[PDB]
């Protein structure tokens, strides 16, 4: 199902490859000053120099800012994680806004962690060779080695391994015709079960046969798991492992989401640079985009112009859709943007101004594009023309309905009467103004 | 490296046959059916081009199926021409009517195989005569007979030029093939020469 | 330039001579030799209840209509056998050097 | 201890100097095909030496492969003069 | 899948009769199960074990003179004798495909076919080539079949699978000619003695002093040529055990600095020939200095097989050259097989691909023949080639237009 | 210029006796 969502023709932001911008820029269209700069962070954020820097998207209603945020997002690419969030999401009733500003920024903090395994397996063949006792002391019966005969599906090879392991073969069910999971530093024996060629159509039985290992029985497992620095401090929050706390009652509300500075900095940071520096691991810092940052309150913001002062902090790419407001929490203090003017000074600015009727043709025509219905060029003409009257999302949204009512009335295309008998049935709302 | 060519066989190699173990595996697998009988029958060759009757081993289902390999006997394609066709279309002063008898004969038993007909042919009751004569005579005679009836210029020219020139090459003394080589890296050298003369202009 | 020439031609068609390469019967490798014949070419595959590369094989028809499968030796035998990892998906480029990933699957 | 990994590991070594393997697993192998892919994604089929097929027309030209040895083709274009 | 076009296997008893021994067998089989010497014990005893009792006379005869059987009466005694002991298989119940030297005379090809279809009055019977069958042996249809039979070595090409008479080179060199030699050597350096046969018991022996033993009280074999058959068994057994074939064009400088090696004689008398073990196989490639005919001219292989290839049309050399077939017995001798490379090498005119067939490695190149007969008859196209009865009965009896 | 001349001049007088050689100048076979 492609469910197309409202803004997906924006692929990235386009850019040439000396930089400047261009109409066609992989489905965003015009603002060019706004791409370039959109470009120059997203060359700082793939440079992973800095931190705690701040971008603010300030401009009009209608401009894209989303939209030229998603691009800037898609060009990151999935490798970095990409956080949205809104400023309504801050408010949460269970857990302090300042924690959940944290928790977002180490979401768009991403860490690839690699594991590397060397385990053996496949059918064993247990044979203890005898040899003579202990030669420090006396006589009698002992074992030197244990060979273990791992046969795979490649071939078979027999490994001597060392005897003190004997305990654990007899530990677990390791019965000869089983599929045993060796490791080789730890040694430890993991059964996953008897072969499925002995597993007869009358045995009635699961989870006990598996099928034999495809390789050779030496294997270097290698696999990588990436995981943001949020998913590590959830991990390391809550307990597992008896302690009662099977319980029901006094444990099922798990949403104990609070959270300490001590846990969350310090020991984490400490095991992350430990497996960055040692090999195990490689920080990924993404970006946080939030939008409607005028909805945050004055102690959102008080909080944000501090923690962008950390060294941990990610990019974040502040979007205010809204002008000169009273900053909420506060009792009748204007200020640019409905963000305080203290923080506005730690964010860059990016303007973006209004888009030409001819950049509202473009986008009408590539949305229409983007949803598979051709348009006539009366019909296109028609749509840009009240896209300019109004709104431009409105036209957008006519054009959906539009080739429904065309499809039923039997014509492909959505000819200038459909969009017409549209704008008719439905309207923008500076139409409807009229009370 | 790249992946082996060989007809027949290699010095270390070594082929894998089918699978006949694990008996008590497949025990129920093959003890559910039996054997087709095979029967030592005689069969009947139509390709022999006589009564004769040999043996074969073939399952008793099948009594019939006269011979499988009887329709590979393809005879090739060679006019039968009468003695009058001969006088009246095929005489010629250095030929004769045996000659041609015999020619064709030879070219009919060994499928049109000209350097075997050279090989076998009659030296004694026909003066010596080459390879690409006999070609000539046979496409001449066959387009002649195609004509009458009612395929492609043959040019004993081409094999005159063709067969003399590659054996006085075959015939190239070492030193004579030595310098021809050296000539030839020579030329070679002059083309480098000139592509580099070009390449700088 | 002397007698023999190519200036006599006729309402026929003459076949070309390849230069610097002498060839050879099909079962030759094109390579080396000349009009190789995919019939008699030995190309690594992979058995299908084994999981192991035996090398180059090709198939042949044998005697009472059983079907037999020839192999080479060629590279030691050994890389092969460990090519199963590039199959199934220096030591490691070589297995993609030496052959094009042609393995026969199942 | 040394001596006996030794002569065990020359023995091993003995064992895989005579047959890696003899069978071929006809359960499958014998009908199952084989194909496979390039580096360019384009498939092939294995060609199995199958005895040579009846003709059942004038087709199969003669190719005289002994001949081929020194010519491959012959062109279209030739020098088209007496 | 059904292979209904594989193949078949209808009696064909191949009998590939040489000079030195004689090969029998079914057709389809890989190997020859019959292989024992051809010369009888004509007074008619033939067989490893009749061929080696003490009788009154029992004086060695070989029927096939030149490799062409002349004596009837003991070629049919060979065969009566062949079958009846090792097949048990009734004349007239399975077909035979002897083979037979490319120099086969018409009327010796009739009166053998003659033989074939009245005293034994076999179902059917086809002759084909010596050459022919060899290069079936080796899957090749156009090549040169070195012959080194122990008693002519021919370089006979094939052409698509047909013999081209005219090419072959009969050259007196064979096995015959480096026994001669061995027993000169023999006689100039020590006394040649008689296998087992007269020996009672041996005794140990100084390497280089005179052996001493026993002598047998049995009957005393007049007959010399017998003497002389016994003798030239050992004197192959010494061929084919110590004797050596030189790598180059044998100076006085390399082989007296080689490596000794040692041999027994029937008696126990141990004697070295690392010095000149290397010169006998010499006159096989280089018949220019050889010490019994010095004022001989004779080709060796290499220059016989050079002839062979000049005196056929040029048009097939290219698949002669490249498809060198050597066979016969003279060519299991070590450092055989890489002389002949190398000598072709040095004398066939470059630009030319020469490959020898790598068949030395086993024994098998004798028994090329019998492989060779064995693969036709085992084809099933080649079924309706066969000389049914009828086709002789009929009055025809013409195997020259049919083969 | 000063020894290229003489050199190709050379090659050219001896490249061909009387038509016989082995780079090209090879007899077309005739189809059949
Ligand atoms: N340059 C452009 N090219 C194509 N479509 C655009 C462009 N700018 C805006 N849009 C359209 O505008 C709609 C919403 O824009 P958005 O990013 O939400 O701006 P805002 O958040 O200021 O309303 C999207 O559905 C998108 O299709
Ligand atoms: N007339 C013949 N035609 C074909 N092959 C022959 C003929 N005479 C002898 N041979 C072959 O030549 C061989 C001679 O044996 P010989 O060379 O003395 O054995 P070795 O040299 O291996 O000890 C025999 O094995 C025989 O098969």
């Amino acid at each position: 199902t492609q469910r197309i969502a409202s803004h997906s023709h924006v692929k990235g932001l386009g850019l040439d490859e000396s930089g400047l911008a261009k109409q066609a820029a992989s489905g965003l269209v015009g603002q060019e000053n706004a791409r370039e700069a959109c470009g120059v962070i997203v060359e700082l954020i793939k440079s992973k120099k800095m931190a705690g820097r701040a971008v603010l998207l300030a401009g009009p209603p209608g401009t894209g800012k989303t939209a030229l945020a998603l691009a800037i997002a898609q060009e990151l690419g999935s490798k970095v994680p990409f956080c949205p969030m809104v400023g309504s999401e801050v408010y949460s009733t269970e857990i302090k806004k300042t924690e959940v500003l944290m928790e977002n920024f180490r979401r768009a903090i991403g860490l690839r962690i690699k594991e590397t395994k060397e385990v053996y397996e496949g059918e064993v063949t247990e044979l203890t060779p005898c040899e003579t006792e202990n030669p420090m002391g006396g006589y009698g019966k002992t074992i030197s080695h244990v060979i273990i005969g791992l046969k795979t599906a490649k071939g078979t090879k027999q490994l001597k391994l060392d005897p003190s392991i004997f305990e654990s073969l007899q530990k677990e069910r390791v019965e000869a015709g089983d599929v045993i999971y060796i490791e080789a530093n730890s040694g430890a024996v993991k059964r996953q079960g008897r072969c499925d060629t002995y597993a007869t159509e009358f045995d009635l039985e699961a989870e006990e046969y598996v099928p034999l290992p495809k390789g050779d029985v030496h294997k270097k497992k290698e696999i990588i798991q990436d995981v943001t620095l949020h998913d590590l401090d959830v991990a390391n929050a809550r307990p597992q492992g008896g302690q009662d706390i099977l319980s029901m009652m006094g444990q099922l509300m798990k949403p104990k989401k609070t959270e300490i500075t001590d846990k969350l900095r310090g020991e984490i940071n400490k095991v992350v640079n430990k497996y960055i520096d040692q090999g195990i691991a490689e920080l990924v810092p993404g970006v946080l985009f939030v939008d409607e940052v005028h909805m945050l309150d004055i102690e959102c913001f008080t909080y944000l112009h501090r923690a962008l002062e950390s060294s941990i902090a990610p990019i974040v790419i502040f979007a205010s859709n809204r002008g000169n407001c009273v900053i909420r929490g506060t009792e009748d203090i204007t200020s640019p943007h409905g963000i305080p003017l203290d923080l506005l000074d730690r964010v860059m600015i990016i303007r973006t101004m209004l888009y030409t009727p001819q950049e509202m043709k473009q986008i009408i025509k590539i949305r229409a594009q983007t949803e598979g219905i051709n348009i006539s060029e009366e019909a296109l003409n028609h749509l840009g023309e009240i896209g300019t009257k109004t709104t431009l999302r409105y036209s957008v949204q006519l054009l959906t309905p539009a080739n429904l009512l065309a499809k039923i009335n039997g014509k492909d295309s959505i000819e200038k009467e459909h969009v017409e008998e549209i704008s008719e049935l439905f309207y923008d709302a500076k139409s409807s103004a009229k009370i | 490296y790249a992946l082996l060519y060989s007809d027949k066989k290699d010095a270390p190699p070594l082929l894998p046959s089918d699978t006949g173990q694990g008996y008590r595996t497949v025990k129920a697998k093959l003890g559910s059916k039996k054997v087709r009988p095979w029967k030592w029958m005689p069969f009947t060759n139509p390709a022999r081009k006589d009564g004769a009757m040999f043996f074969h081993w073939r399952r008793a289902a099948e009594e019939g199926k006269d011979y499988p390999f009887a329709r590979f006997n393809k005879t090739v394609q060679v006019p039968v021409y009468s003695e009058q066709e001969y006088q009246l279309y095929l005489h010629d002063d250095a030929w004769t009517k045996a000659e041609t008898d015999h020619l064709f004969d030879l070219s009919r038993r060994f499928d049109l195989r000209f350097v075997v007909i050279h090989d076998r042919y009659d030296h004694q009751q026909f003066k010596k005569r080459s390879v690409e004569d006999l070609k000539e005579r046979y496409y001449h005679i066959c387009a002649k007979l195609a004509n009458v009836r009612a395929r492609r210029k043959e040019q004993l020219e081409r094999l005159y030029n063709r067969t003399p020139e590659q054996v006085a090459e075959e015939e190239y003394l070492l030193q004579e093939l030595r310098k021809i080589e050296a000539r030839k890296k020579e030329r070679e050298k002059r083309s480098q020469d000139l592509q580099k003369l070009i390449t700088a202009a | 330039d002397g007698p023999f020439a190519f200036r006599r031609k006729a309402g026929c068609q003459y076949y070309a001579p390849h230069l610097d390469q002498t060839g050879n019967w099909p079962w030759t490798s094109p390579k080396d030799g000349g009009l190789g014949d995919v019939r008699y070419r030995y190309c690594l595959t992979t058995l299908t209840v084994p999981q192991r590369c035996i090398g180059f094989a090709r198939r042949r028809v044998g005697r009472g209509g059983r079907v037999l499968l020839d192999r080479a030796h060629s590279d030691y035998d050994s890389v092969f056998h460990h090519l199963d990892l590039e199959m199934l998906s220096s030591k490691d480029l070589s297995q993609i050097l030496v052959n094009i990933k042609s393995c026969r699957w199942r | 201890n040394l001596k006996t990994l030794q002569e065990r590991e020359a023995r091993l070594r003995l064992e895989q100097e005579e047959a890696e393997l003899l069978t071929y697993t006809r359960e499958d192998a014998y009908s199952m095909e084989y194909v496979y892919e390039d580096v360019d994604g384009q498939t092939e089929v294995m060609p199995l030496w199958t005895p040579p097929t009846p003709p059942q027309d004038d087709s199969d030209i003669y190719l005289d492969s002994v001949m081929c040895l020194m010519y491959e083709a012959t062109p279209i274009p030739e020098a088209k003069l007496p | 899948s059904g292979g209904v076009y594989g193949g078949d296997e209808v009696g064909a008893l191949v009998f590939d009769i040489g000079s030195y021994t004689v090969r029998a067998g079914y057709a389809g089989e890989d190997c020859p199960k019959v292989d024992f010497p051809t010369a009888i014990g004509m007074v008619y005893y033939i067989d490893t074990n009749a061929l080696r009792v003490p009788r009154e006379n029992m004086e060695a005869i070989s029927p096939l003179k030149n490799g062409m059987v002349e004596d009837w009466d003991s070629f049919q005694a060979i065969l009566d004798h062949t079958y009846k002991m090792h097949v048990k298989s009734e004349a007239s119940l399975h077909p035979v495909l002897m083979s037979e030297a490319p120099w086969n005379t018409r009327a010796k090809r009739e009166k053998l076919t003659e033989l074939m279809f009245e005293h034994y009055n076999i179902p059917a019977f086809f002759l084909c080539k010596t050459a022919v069958l060899t290069a079936f042996a080796n899957g090749r249809s156009t090549g040169l079949i070195l012959d080194s039979g122990a008693t002519h070595t021919t370089a006979i090409p094939v052409h698509d699978g047909y013999v081209l008479q005219q090419g072959i080179v009969k050259s007196p060199l064979a096995g015959d000619f480096i026994t001669m030699q061995c027993r000169e050597l023999f006689q100039e350096m020590n006394i040649e003695l008689v296998p087992p046969y007269m020996i009672a018991s041996k005794e140990a022996v100084r390497e280089g002093s005179p052996a001493n033993w026993k002598r047998k009280e049995k009957l005393p074999q007049v007959t010399r040529s017998w003497h002389n058959y016994m003798c030239n068994c050992v004197i192959q057994d010494f061929q084919a055990s110590v004797l050596q074939v030189s790598d180059s064009t044998y100076d006085e400088q390399v082989a007296a600095q080689m490596p000794t090696v040692h041999y027994e004689f029937p008696n126990g008398y141990n004697c070295d020939f690392g010095a000149e073990r290397l010169k006998i196989p010499e006159g096989l490639f280089d018949p220019s200095n050889v010490k019994g005919l010095s004022g001989n001219t004779m080709l060796g292989v290499s220059h016989v097989v050079t002839t062979s290839v000049g005196m056929c049309d040029i048009d097939i050399r290219p698949g002669l050259y490249g498809s060198v077939i050597v066979a016969g017995g003279n060519t299991l001798i070590q450092s055989f097989t890489d002389r002949l490379n190398r000598e072709l090498s040095q004398k066939t005119p470059p630009s030319m691909r020469l490959k020898l067939i790598a068949n030395n490695t086993t024994v098998e190149r004798r028994f090329s023949s019998w492989i060779g007969g064995s693969i036709l008859a085992s084809l099933g196209t080649f079924q309706q080639m066969w000389i049914s009865k009828q086709e002789y009965e009929e009055g025809g009896k013409q195997c020259v237009e049919r083969k | 210029q000063i020894t290229l001349e003489n050199q190709v001049h050379q090659r050219i007088a001896e490249l061909r006796k009387a038509g016989l050689w082995s780079q090209r100048r090879l007899p077309k076979l005739q189809e059949a």
